[PDB]
């Protein structure tokens, strides 16, 4: 019932790093604070290393396991964004901000980080569960998926959003905004998916599945609260992008035809600136009482 | 979480497996001593009260002005003097945030219930401290509702208009396209929904002055019309919503259909334009024959025989318009046009079905008009005469464009209280205060016909609640017998108040000689048929009532052929889709959707019960889609054979079932004599 | 693939190097020889042919009947003793498949080139056999030209409006956007391409009826516009061209930009609805000192003031619309507004720019109103009133709403001629004719300001044609100082022949004594300064025709302050998009694009070199995009100084240069005195 | 040495069907005999099948194989054009061209028609024979890819080109060419990558890797001539078809570093036939002339 229609909007979404200009930004770039540059670097590194998972193993893995020419389409445009796109745009953002030396060292920070790690290989490990012709474990994989794309990433967003918002680095700003619109749709996408596989099973299955979609969203949410002090808390933001991390589970839950598993909360203005029934036909009689 | 928002939720968790109703009282009283008492704004008397809500832009001077304040004081202290209390916090909710009066900033509540209800009674009577004080009673003993705009902008100097619906015919010309453009952005604005009729407009590929296939047919129209009301959406309060309608005869009546297709194109689908189908008998019966139709383009009929396609019976003149090589026509299978109906009421719920000859094989005012469409809810089938809006300079031939006031009985109200009789009398009565007060500046055909037909809308609510509440299954033949007892009465009373206000204000409406009023035929089955209950139950359940015989038909007839009827049209049963919280009333005349209903205001979640249920009337309380379509459109057509106008019947449907059932559906609705068919809403 | 056509495929076939120009010629022969003959229908006399015409309802009988048929005989036998032929392929092949009147069937050709010459020249005469013939010699000398729909459509009864450029005002009212949805309908009904200010409409996010946040600002009513021009598309033969203007200061002005984004969502953009942007010299001001701007909000000015902001002086008004509390604004940063027109320019041509300052500082009618926008081209800039439309049976208060008549002089042409003066004087009168000919019934303030008004546009075409044939680059000194005598002798004439007909008629246009040619101050520069050629090679390109020096133009002062100006506004340079294909002749005063165009109409290809182009002028006919744009600046402004209303002027940009050289070029436009700037082609 | 031009040509050539109008290739078609639209229907849908899979399996897996985020990049985005782009064309020339019976018959005709299963059979086979680490397989699987790419779509290729090159179809030609300068490109790519492997070997290995691919050439070749039999001998062009397809063989060899194979032919001359701005901010010196 969607895959054209998500088909149509993702192509007509398409869009390349070379578009934006990005030297601009050294005009506001050179003001920040070392924290705040720090922080930035962080985040940035923290966004990359995740969207290289998901060019590589997430999207990749998943066309293969889904059946359907038309999906396994839509899978691999999305898949080629991740790779051809996305990872070309943060290389890009961090060699026009940063040195070559400056950049290794971020990297192997982030690489070393055991928060950052922690929910990295959460996710990597339910792809590499994937059995052949189990919907179950696609189903799993799946969720991992949308968490990666509808929640993971917006601790990380969070900060772009909140300078792009303030007139600071809105080059870098302008890419990070439709890279996050990509990831959206992708987790949007994918969610309908698993959505599929759910109410392909019986209730008892329904129940397990939901139990696992809840106890890997704690186990997330848990590590992305000590996450987010790690790296927001010297730059005084950390209760405000935990709002915006739990604003942001609510809506990979309802991707995932789940209900919103936290209270509603307001969102930082300046982040938000920043932002088929069976035809059967007539079989005469039936005109006829 | 507030606390009336906790003592509502407690509804759900069951104590001893059953489900705690009680607490749902709790939780209003919560709203009330939490809330609503806190953000109340108390004068030190109501003389301070009303002048400030004057001065301060809140009421209108002028209805206040023909009272003195002793009348309006005492007006107030009979509204106050029942201490009505709001059986569930739904009801208190929805009354606080959706009517009652707020300040500016809405920030504090300067309307309470009976606040509102006074001033909405002092409004109706014009000066008559008794009929206020008749008004008042029949409000907050909860007997009548007026609709949401009637009761939400009665007395306000901020308000809007307060007719719900409007239909406007549209003649096949760029002027009158133009003018019913601009109606429908200025109707929209004054907060109604408007409906077009445009079966009149000529089809794709059609001449516009010798050069053919030059018309865009009415997809263009209906993008024009999308636009218009997406633009006037209320002061982007409330969505503009606009309803098409269209004859099945329509040439363009599969591209209609394809606007509201999900795989629709983006210059061809519609999604703030409602669309509805206009089917007369003949296509249900080449359907049911497996002949192949022919939809016909309207502007060669026109120039062929100087009358409009949806102007004349199809019926007559099908074949006619097949034999006449003058008149252009496309080949359609009308079994594979009916799949497709079925099909496009399962995925969205559209089109609209009216079925034409239902509605005017009964219609009282055929001489007038043949009902060609109906309104945005599918329950106004009213005539309709399209207007001649001419070129700048020249005089325009201004049509009837339909136009009502809608107002609701709650049945279980009106029945504990015995008083059908004084309930319709007076509703009546307010409804037609409220035709007279209504003057439109923007809409000439509009205007013209409040003032001439004086149609009214005077519904009903809450007949599943007193069903369940009373021991009767919706789909019981006693429900079907109180249904066809009571809307009798409903019919019976309201003839007779149309005709005692034309007797005592010397006026009928317009052209009701020609009228089957005026004739006597209308009361044929009145005074031929008893329409007294079968079963003694229903009886007893009217006792204390006297229920009118083909005697008192009789003479009410003879009543009507001296003094004539003030009304063209007086019942029509409308959705009344929130309102119905405040009465603490089942919508309309439908069965109930579930019993308990979660629905999800700002961050918190709140559960209504339906009203009265419990533990011994749980499965009374059947739900729609549970039920059979049948037997529910059985109960439509007894409730329809004594309204008037048509009646919103939604189709509730499981998803089992496939679109033959659908068809199925649709075919016993029209053998049945449904008028129309509001929605196809899927579980 | 037909003779003709491979004749004309062979010009790109070089032989001795050389581009086979002639075999253009021989094309012609072919394209008669084996086409136009064999399809043009003969009749045995002209009495039969315009018998048969006038019968089947090809002509109108009113304008051939005020002739004997033997004055209709006797300027057919003028026309045709010129023995003209087309020099080129494509200009035959454009007036036989655009102009030359065809049957119902369209296979078969009635008209010829000097049928359709001696049919406009009787409708413009109005009766003078005289003057037909008059009107004759000047159209078969391909002196004048009048534009598409008066060449096309006069003397045919099927047949649009003989004017295609439409300004419409729309007030800040729902009433009013209705109206003006309604009249850019039926003007686009009669072919018309209608521009529509938008600058008084309040922005989004104002109050309605004191609710705020309520205005969807001007990008609802641009998707309102757009629909309605897609529906109205002249009975779909052509797509719906629409214009809207806004002013740079009005706060939507970024989402009006943001219309013509590719990235913009469907609801945003609007793709049949050209958008032009009005900058005051404030903004310039602003922009240049790199303070930071406001965008007001329209009718917050107009409650404040009790003007809308585009009726008032921004260059006196802005600091205190800025220092008024009660107006509300927000703060943009100028530059970056100019970047944005630059980039949008850059990816679609859109917006066009209106230079208010550079129109108003030379507008003659300022009294009236002063210029607020554009028409489609960009090259209409008159003064209009808005109208105030009211409700329904209420009288409107009907304002100003330009529409003039177009008409170019073949520069070319004339000057060979070495008859400007009869050549301008003989179409103003034409352009009076049809524009006191023209009555639309459905556009009142269009109606009221073409009787008030009277203004008329005489543009000119073949002026890259000219100088390229004359051995003088486009660039050059010399070809500004033939631009600046040429077009103050057409200023000359046309004053002239508009104030001879006003002695005439007794009458001169609504308005005319607070006008600057009633005060004498429009002759001042003229009687002050000698526009006589400064370069000896231009003086004896005008060898033999009369300069009017300055004590001509004392005269002619004189002479209008003795008896007034008929016409408001004369003269303005439209694009002249096919009408320069018939008279074998470059488009508007703009340099060529290209030297040889290639074309595909079917599945053909056609190769139209440009007129008179040879080895000897190649280099002469130097491309557009190769242009210094701010020669082409100078140039435009040089002939600008000698036009009342704007010239339609489109920059040609290389794909290498920047948004600031766009911008520059639009600085050096502003500087210069550029009024208007039509579209920014990429090469 | 050449990944980073690749991957900047594929981008740059990014295009969608819907750029192309397809109209008004209405009346060439129905002016078409019966015999000439059914082989051009049954070509286009030869391609369709063998875009599918090369989409949906082959290029995916290459990928999943070969080393280095760029080179994946480069071969993720030719996954994507294949079957978000290329297999999807196929279907909008369809839908103008075709009443939906008859594009429902020509899908049900690749199901059961046996040089289409064979060539399908072989390929995938190979796709999915590759070993993890084991760059033989890898090998053969490219060899399948480039033997794809450069020789098995031009049985297929040849019948648009020749309409094309008589002024016949051109719409739909428009997209044609459009791919075949993708798949050209692709198999350039894929043809280096193999040699890479090659490369490695010892003297004896590097024979008998020439073995397999002029075995599976021959074998592939004798299948296709049998299919270009099948189709085109009702339009009179099965030998012209066949030279075509030789010449194409010795350009996949080439993309393989061997030595032709088939001599040279000449070839139809109809076929022949068938082949933002940049912004800069204003400065204050642009306001004064
Ligand atoms: N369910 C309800 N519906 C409407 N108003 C209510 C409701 N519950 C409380 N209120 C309002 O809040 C007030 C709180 O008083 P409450 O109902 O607790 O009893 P009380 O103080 O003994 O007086 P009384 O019942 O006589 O008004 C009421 O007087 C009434 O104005
Ligand atoms: N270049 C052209 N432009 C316009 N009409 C042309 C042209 N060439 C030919 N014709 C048309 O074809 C006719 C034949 O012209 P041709 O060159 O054969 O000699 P002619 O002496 O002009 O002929 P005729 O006896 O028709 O006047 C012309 O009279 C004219 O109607
Ligand atoms: C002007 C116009 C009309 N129409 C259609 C819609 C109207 O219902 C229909 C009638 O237009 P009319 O306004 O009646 O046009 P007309 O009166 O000049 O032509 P006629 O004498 O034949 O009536 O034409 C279009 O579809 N597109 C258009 O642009
Ligand atoms: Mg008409
Ligand atoms: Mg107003
Ligand atoms: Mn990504
Ligand atoms: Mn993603
Ligand atoms: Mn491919
Ligand atoms: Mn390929």
């Amino acid at each position: 019932d969607f895959t054209q229609m998500f088909y149509n909007q993702n192509v007509k979404q398409f869009w390349l790093p070379e578009e934006i200009a990005l030297n601009g930004d050294l005009l506001t770039w050179k003001y920040l604070g070392k924290n705040e540059q720090d922080t930035y670097m962080k985040v940035l590194a923290g966004l990359t290393l995740l969207d290289t998972e998901q060019g590589n193993t997430g999207m990749p893995i998943v066309a293969e396991h889904v059946d359907g020419h038309q999906r396994k389409a839509v899978l691999n445009f999305m898949a080629m964004m991740e790779n051809a796109v996305h990872a070309k745009s943060y290389s890009n953002i961090f060699m026009t901000l940063a040195p070559t030396e400056t950049i290794n060292e971020v990297f192997e920070w982030v690489k070393q980080n055991k928060y950052l790690q922690k929910k990295a290989q959460m996710i990597v490990g339910l792809y590499k569960a994937i059995q052949k012709d189990d919907e179950i474990s696609l189903f799993k994989a799946m969720v991992a998926s949308v968490y990666l794309e509808s929640f993971l990433f917006y601790s990380g967003f969070y900060y772009p959003l909140y300078f792009y918002g303030q007139g600071k680095l809105m080059q870098s700003g302008e890419i990070i905004n439709l890279i996050l619109r990509d990831e959206a749709i992708h987790g949007v996408y994918v969610g309908l998916l698993a959505q599929e596989i759910y109410n392909k099973q019986t209730e008892e299955k329904k129940a397990e599945l939901r139990e696992f979609a809840i106890d890997l969203l704690n186990q997330l949410y848990e590590n992305e609260l000590e996450y987010t002090e790690d790296l927001y808390d010297q730059v005084g933001l950390s209760h405000d992008v935990k709002k915006f991390i739990r604003y942001n589970a609510n809506k990979a839950l309802m991707n995932l035809g789940f209900d919103p598993y936290f209270e509603e909360e307001d969102i930082n203005p300046i982040v938000l600136n920043g932002l088929k029934a069976t035809v059967e036909p007539l079989k005469d009689d039936d005109f006829y009482f | 979480v507030p606390k009336w928002i906790q003592l509502n939720n407690e509804i759900m968790i069951q104590k001893d497996g059953k489900f705690q109703f009680d607490k749902d009282k709790e939780a209003v009283h919560s709203y009330f001593v939490d809330y609503i008492n806190q953000n109340t704004v108390f004068f030190h008397n109501l003389k301070e009260k009303l002048d400030y809500l004057v001065e301060n832009q809140y009421y209108e001077e002028e209805f206040l002005s023909l009272y003195s304040f002793e009348d309006i004081k005492e007006v107030f202290k009979t509204a106050y003097a029942k201490k009505f209390r709001f059986p569930s916090f739904m009801s208190a909710f929805k009354f606080y945030n959706d009517y009652a009066l707020k300040t500016n900033d809405k920030k504090k509540i300067l309307e309470r219930y009976e606040d509102r209800i006074s001033i909405v009674a002092l409004f109706f009577a014009n000066g008559d401290t008794e009929k206020a004080k008749e008004y008042v009673n029949l409000m907050i003993n909860q007997e009548y509702q007026p609709s949401t705009p009637t009761f939400l902008n009665a007395g306000r100097k901020r308000r809007g208009e307060l007719v719900s619906c409007f239909l406007l015919e549209v003649n096949d010309s760029l002027n009158d396209i133009s003018r019913a453009i601009d109606i429908s952005m200025q109707l929209s604005k004054l907060g109604g929904g408007v409906s077009l009729n445009l079966s009149k407009l000529r089809a794709k590929g059609e001449a516009i002055k010798d050069v053919e296939n030059a018309t865009k047919g009415v997809v263009g129209v209906m993008k024009l019309l999308d636009n218009a009301f997406r633009y006037a959406d209320q002061m982007g309060q409330r969505q503009g919503s606009g309803a098409a309608y269209l004859n099945i005869f329509h040439r363009d009546i599969n591209d209609f259909l394809d606007t509201k297709k999900i795989s629709a194109d983006e210059d061809v689908r519609v999604k703030t334009l409602s669309i509805g189908v206009v089917i007369p008998d003949k296509f249900v019966e080449l359907a049911r024959e497996d002949k192949a139709a022919y939809v016909f383009y309207p502007h060669t009929i026109y120039k062929e025989y100087g009358q409009h396609m949806d102007e004349m019976d199809m019926n007559e003149m099908y074949d006619k318009f097949v034999d006449n090589p003058r008149v252009k026509k496309e080949k359609i299978n009308p079994r594979k046009l009916l799949e497709k109906l079925a099909m496009l009421r399962s995925e969205s719920g559209y089109p609209y079905i009216m079925f034409q000859d239902n509605v005017n094989k009964v219609h009282a005012n055929n001489h007038i008009s043949k009902v060609k469409f109906s309104n945005l809810c599918s329950e106004v089938l009213q005539a309709s005469q399209v207007s001649s809006y001419t070129d700048y300079d020249e005089e325009d031939e201004i049509g009837l464009d339909i136009s009502c006031n809608l107002g609701s009985l709650n049945i279980l109200n009106v029945m504990e209280h015995k008083s059908i009789e004084k309930t319709v009398k007076l509703a009546t009565d307010s409804l037609t205060h409220v035709s007279e007060t209504t003057d439109i500046r923007n809409a000439p055909a509009v205007r013209r016909a409040n003032k001439a037909m004086k149609s009214i809308g005077l519904g009903a609510m809450n007949l599943h609640g007193y069903l369940a509440q009373n021991g009767i299954a919706y789909e019981s033949p006693e429900a079907r017998d109180f249904a066809n007892t009571f809307f009798m009465m409903v019919n019976f009373y309201s003839i007779q108040r149309s005709a005692e206000i034309a007797k005592e204000k010397g006026e009928t409406f317009d052209q009701y000689e020609g009228s089957t009023y005026a004739t006597g035929e209308y009361f044929d089955k009145y005074v031929s048929t008893d329409f007294s209950p079968k079963y003694e139950k229903i009886a007893n359940l009217f006792e204390g009532m006297h229920i009118p015989t083909t005697e008192d038909w009789k003479k009410l007839k003879a009543f009507v052929a001296e003094h004539g009827m003030y009304h063209s049209y007086r019942l029509c049963i409308a959705p009344t889709g929130s309102i119905s919280y405040v009465q603490s009333s089942t919508a309309s005349v439908m069965p109930i959707m579930e019993r308990i209903e979660e629905r999800t205001y700002g961050n918190s979640k709140t559960y209504y019960p339906m009203p009265g249920l419990a533990s011994n009337n749980w499965f009374f309380y059947k739900e729609a889609y549970d039920m059979d379509m049948f037997k529910v459109v059985d109960m439509i057509a007894t409730i329809q054979q004594h309204i008037d106008q048509g009646i919103s019947f939604t189709l509730f449907l499981k998803d089992t079932m496939t679109t033959r059932d659908l068809n199925r559906i649709d075919l016993y609705a029209h053998h049945r004599g449904i008028k129309t068919i509001y929605y196809a809403r899927t579980k």
